[PDB]
RNA sequence: UCUACCCAUGUCCAGGGUGAAGUUAAUGGAGGCCCGAACCCACGCACGUUGAAAAGUGCGGGGAUGAGGU
RNA sequence: UGAGUAGCGAAAGAGGGGUGAGAAUCCCCUCCACCGAAUGCCUAAGGUUUCCUGAGGAAGGCUCGUCCGCUCAGGGUUAGUCGGGACCUAAGCCGAGGCCGAAAGGCGUAGGCGAUGGACAACAGGUUGAUAUUCCUGUACCACCUCCUCACCAUUUGAGCAAUGGGGGGACGCAGGAGGAUAGGGUAAGCGCGGUAUUGGAUAUCCGCGUCCAAGCAGUUAGGCUGGGAAAUAGGCAAAUCCGUUUCCCAAAGGCUGAGCUGUGAUGGCGAGCGCGAAGUUCCUGAUUCCACACUGCCAAGAAAAGCCUCUAGCGAGGUGAGAGGUGCCCGUACCGCAAACCGACACAGGUAGGCGAGGAGAGAAUCCUAAGGUGAUCGAGAGAACUCUCGUUAAGGAACUCGGCAAAAUGACCCCGUAACUUCGGGAGAAGGGGUGCUCUGUAGGGUGCAAGCCCGAGAGAGCCGCAGUGAAUAGGCCCAGGCGACUGUUUAGCAAAAACACAGGUCUCUGCGAAGCCGUAAGGCGAAGUAUAGGGGCUGACGCCUGCCCGGUG
RNA sequence: GAUAUUGAAUGUUGGUAAUUGACCUUCUAACCCGCCGCCCUUAUCGGGCGGGGAGACAGUGUCAGGUGGGCAGUUUGACU
């Protein structure tokens, strides 16, 4: 059976990676909050 | 002429064709294709804004010359051809001084046809005048609107307009639904019916050979739920259940007159359809 | 840029030996350092003709020392052929 | 990154059969044509039901040049 | 607690030898068994050191463990030519100015980014424990460069270079069939090497194994398309000796291309076998590959841009061609990749694009057994109760079972004969229903290939032989009569409904004159459509045939 | 529909003492053009300039009425 993740490393970068995040306000807010709570990733 | 099929399935049972006799070559002209993708009714936003479109065969564009601004030079009728892109068959004119160009192929043209643009041109099939230099009665096609903007109306599979007076800066036109409507006499129009007549006659015959020419299906009102349509939902079939028959976005869709009330052309319309 | 900065240090190995006697001689090298940088280097430092430069990166290999988890550094190793009539390097 | 539909660009479909138009009985090779693997599907039954598997397996089943699969 | 209970996740092993504290489980050997259009080989994505070597055995491994995809050390990935970048563009995405919008922002032009496509120079052999068009050997090719060499042309109608511009080209669908050719196959013949058997027989028409070779360069070719020349030119944003067009003049040439073949490459390499090394030819078969979307047919009418060629515009005192010498960066390269290494929490009966995919019998990638190659499955040993599951057989009967023939049984291949109602004249149809089917001899008739020996293919008979049974296994329709529904192929409730539901071709109504109507959006901007009433949107009906009555008071 | 953006004339018909209304037709200069040519400019965006078309209409703002399950928040009693 075909699992819902499939992965890609392509698309995880374009849809979730840093550029993308950096792309929008709402996307550079999750870097925001996620900086503000400490995360050692903040991305993709 | 159109071919009918013989039922040798039930797919091709009842199914008919252009026999393809006017058209005198397979392959177009290179130099004036255009690529030409296909939207699936998505518009710029990536949404779906018109039901029932997408697939069908890949085509090329043929750029038609609509505009009939060669005024003048001759032009040859070297080939008529199939156009993916519309029910009319185009041709593709050589013209004197070595430019080419398509037509709208009207009815009756044949290879080796002189046809002219221009104030000066005969009245006859092919050419293209100012409708103040077309006189009363003419047959005529492919009418411009605005001066210099190109041919708008009358342009499909054996349609025809027909001049029926001149008032001086207008000229009345009965177009081909049957309104009469004044248009600028500086508009030009291109004479004769738009060939391939039989078009209309064709039945498609089987569900493939819509999608071919990218018609995806029609679902009913009906047959939907009550969150995606007036009509849906009802145990068992049901019928309309309605004041009116509605579209699925909740207007009257049988006789609910749609032209906006406040127009500006409603004065050039002298009689509706 | 200097020379030295360039070649890090030799590559001691059974591989590496075996080399040497095809007069092959590999280096860990910087980085950022083409291969055409690594040729000029070595010219400039042991005073040799090169034949060719071939050259590859290598990731760094994850770790462990009791409980912490981590990474060697990645490294570039150049593999230098001298030619036939060429003074040999003293390693 | 599942899935629905669409867009661009690739690619896949052993074999056999039937014999439309047209052409001169033969020739010709049409088809959401037929039989049937791959592939796609999921009709019946059994089994499984703290599973080998949070939807499967086994034996049969449908489509298989198309409104096709990927 | 349940309980020493359920379970230990599809599968063939056996023995001998070894190692070790310890061995069903690790190593080696032998025979056996399994996969073989894969369970083989290659390679994506993804993983990220799992790879190799040595050491280890706490934990992980459903048992064990001396072993391991586990632990600890150390090691391993080599490129001008492969894949990606220093090339091109599609969808889409971003988007200077710009348009629009309480803000945030949305949209969009120029311009870019973006392969799943276009373009683009390297092959064969060898080698390591672990890489190999990457290293090594041999033999190449591509772009660029000039301390040099040689030849030729030229210094203002003056060589030559040449656009970011023009033109050509690139450049495209689907189906079908016939050619040409090559992989691959057969070992048919010939050739070479080894063997002559002790189980009755055999120098036998005996046995086993092998029986080739690249890119490149030169030549050639089935062939494929293409009509060419000369003047003149309302066009190709300027110009054009190019393209387009026209008129004259010749209808075979010229172009452009070609799979492959032949020579060479090769005094080399590989090679049965025993570092050395024989023969290394011909014949037959033959693609799903290539020539090639080439041809023919068809309608649903089949990307772009660059490389490339050419044209001028420009640029120009030195150029052009050939040789010789030289230069050639970055990223990936280990290993797994139908899997115990990826997605499924697991060393999970599931899922995972693409290339190659042998033989016998065969139409075949079916089927059964095999080849190359891979593998024996990570708990075992007994016993052979009930019961459950998966199978096999069954007296007499034969649907009496049951909601229902559910399940099972039966049918099944090829050939010949024969084939109804009804019908939209296609069908129905493999209707139904009969008969044949092995082996031997005559031994083939005939066909393909070839110069010919020969090698393949091969009816139809006649006479014989054997068995209970001849498509002797595996794989291969059960059929018929009548009725409801839906015309039909399709589609659907991923995971309890596949249907009579949806769709459908056809019908009809209605809206819509183009800044169309309809639709998305506050708008800009879009879809509609680069369409234009034979078109587009919406409602209903649903092939086809015959038809579709009455009522306009109410509501629209 | 009123009103603003919104101007100019000619008629005709009101109401006040010659100005201000109402409506008709015409005009061009605001406004509009998903029309053509030229330029910014290698540009199917945008802007400028010149034609043409339309024209004080339309569009847009404010206000008003109608329509409006298209959408929204809700109500839809208790005894038994
Ligand atoms: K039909
Ligand atoms: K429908
Ligand atoms: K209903
Ligand atoms: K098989
Ligand atoms: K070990
Ligand atoms: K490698
Ligand atoms: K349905
Ligand atoms: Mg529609
Ligand atoms: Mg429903
Ligand atoms: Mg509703
Ligand atoms: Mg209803
Ligand atoms: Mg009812
Ligand atoms: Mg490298
Ligand atoms: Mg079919
Ligand atoms: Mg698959
Ligand atoms: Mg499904
Ligand atoms: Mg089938
Ligand atoms: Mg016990
Ligand atoms: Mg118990
Ligand atoms: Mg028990
Ligand atoms: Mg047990
Ligand atoms: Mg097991
Ligand atoms: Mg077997
Ligand atoms: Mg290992
Ligand atoms: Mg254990
Ligand atoms: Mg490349
Ligand atoms: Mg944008
Ligand atoms: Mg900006
Ligand atoms: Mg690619
Ligand atoms: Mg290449
Ligand atoms: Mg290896
Ligand atoms: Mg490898
Ligand atoms: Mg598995
Ligand atoms: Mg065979
Ligand atoms: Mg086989
Ligand atoms: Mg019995
Ligand atoms: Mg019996
Ligand atoms: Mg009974
Ligand atoms: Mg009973
Ligand atoms: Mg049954
Ligand atoms: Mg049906
Ligand atoms: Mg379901
Ligand atoms: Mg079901
Ligand atoms: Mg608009
Ligand atoms: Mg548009
Ligand atoms: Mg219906
Ligand atoms: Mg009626
Ligand atoms: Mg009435
Ligand atoms: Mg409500
Ligand atoms: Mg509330
Ligand atoms: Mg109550
Ligand atoms: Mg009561």
């Amino acid at each position: 059976m075909k699992r819902t993740f499939q992965p890609n490393n392509r698309k995880r970068s374009k849809v979730h990676g840093f550029r993308s995040r950096m792309s929008s306000k709402n996307g550079r807010l999750v870097l925001a909050r996620r900086r503000r709570k400490g995360r050692k990733v903040l991305s993709a | 002429a159109i071919k009918k099929y013989k039922p040798t399935s039930n797919g091709r049972r009842g199914m008919t064709t252009s026999d393809f006799a006017e058209i005198t070559t397979d392959k177009p002209e290179k130099s004036l294709l255009a690529p030409l993708h296909k939207k699936g009714g998505r518009n710029n936003q990536g949404k779906l804004t018109v039901r029932h479109q997408g697939g069908g065969h890949k085509r090329q564009y043929r750029v038609i010359d609509f505009k009939r601004d060669k005024d003048g030079i001759p032009g040859r009728v070297a080939t008529v051809e199939y156009d993916p892109n519309r029910s009319a068959n185009i041709a593709l004119i050589n013209y004197a001084d070595g430019e080419k160009r398509y037509i709208l192929a009207p009815k009756g043209i044949q290879v080796g046809t002189e046809i002219m643009s221009g104030p000066e041109a005969d009245i006859k099939v092919g050419n293209a005048l100012p409708l103040i230099n077309i006189p009363v009665g003419t047959v005529v096609h492919n009418i411009e609107l605005k001066p210099g903007k190109g041919g708008q109306l009358v342009r499909s599979a054996g349609t025809s307009a027909q001049v029926l007076g001149k008032e001086g800066k207008y000229v009345l036109v009965r177009l081909n639904s049957g309104e009469v409507r004044m248009i600028l006499s500086a508009c030009r129009a291109s004479i004769g019916q738009v060939g391939n007549e039989q078009h209309e006659l064709i039945n498609i015959g089987k569900a493939g050979r819509s999608r071919w020419k990218g018609i995806r299906p029609t679902v009913r009102g009906s047959v939907m739920n009550p969150n995606d349509h007036p009509h849906g939902g009802g145990e068992g079939r049901a019928p309309i259940g309605r004041k009116s028959p509605m579209s699925p976005w909740g207007k009257p869709t049988l006789g609910f007159k749609t032209r906006k009330k406040k127009n500006k052309s409603d004065k050039f319309i002298v009689r509706r359809r | 840029k200097d020379p030295r900065d360039v070649l890090k240090r030799p590559v001691i190995t059974e591989r590496s030996a075996d080399l040497m006697t095809e007069k092959k001689y590999t280096f860990e090298v910087d980085v950022r350092a083409n291969k055409t940088e690594v040729k000029d280097a070595v010219e400039s430092i042991f005073g040799v003709k090169v034949d060719k430069v071939n050259i590859m990166n290598y990731k760094g290999k994850s770790k462990r020392v009791g409980r912490y988890t981590g990474m060697t550094s990645r490294r570039r190793k150049a593999i230098v052929k001298l030619t036939a009539d060429s003074k040999e390097i003293e390693i």
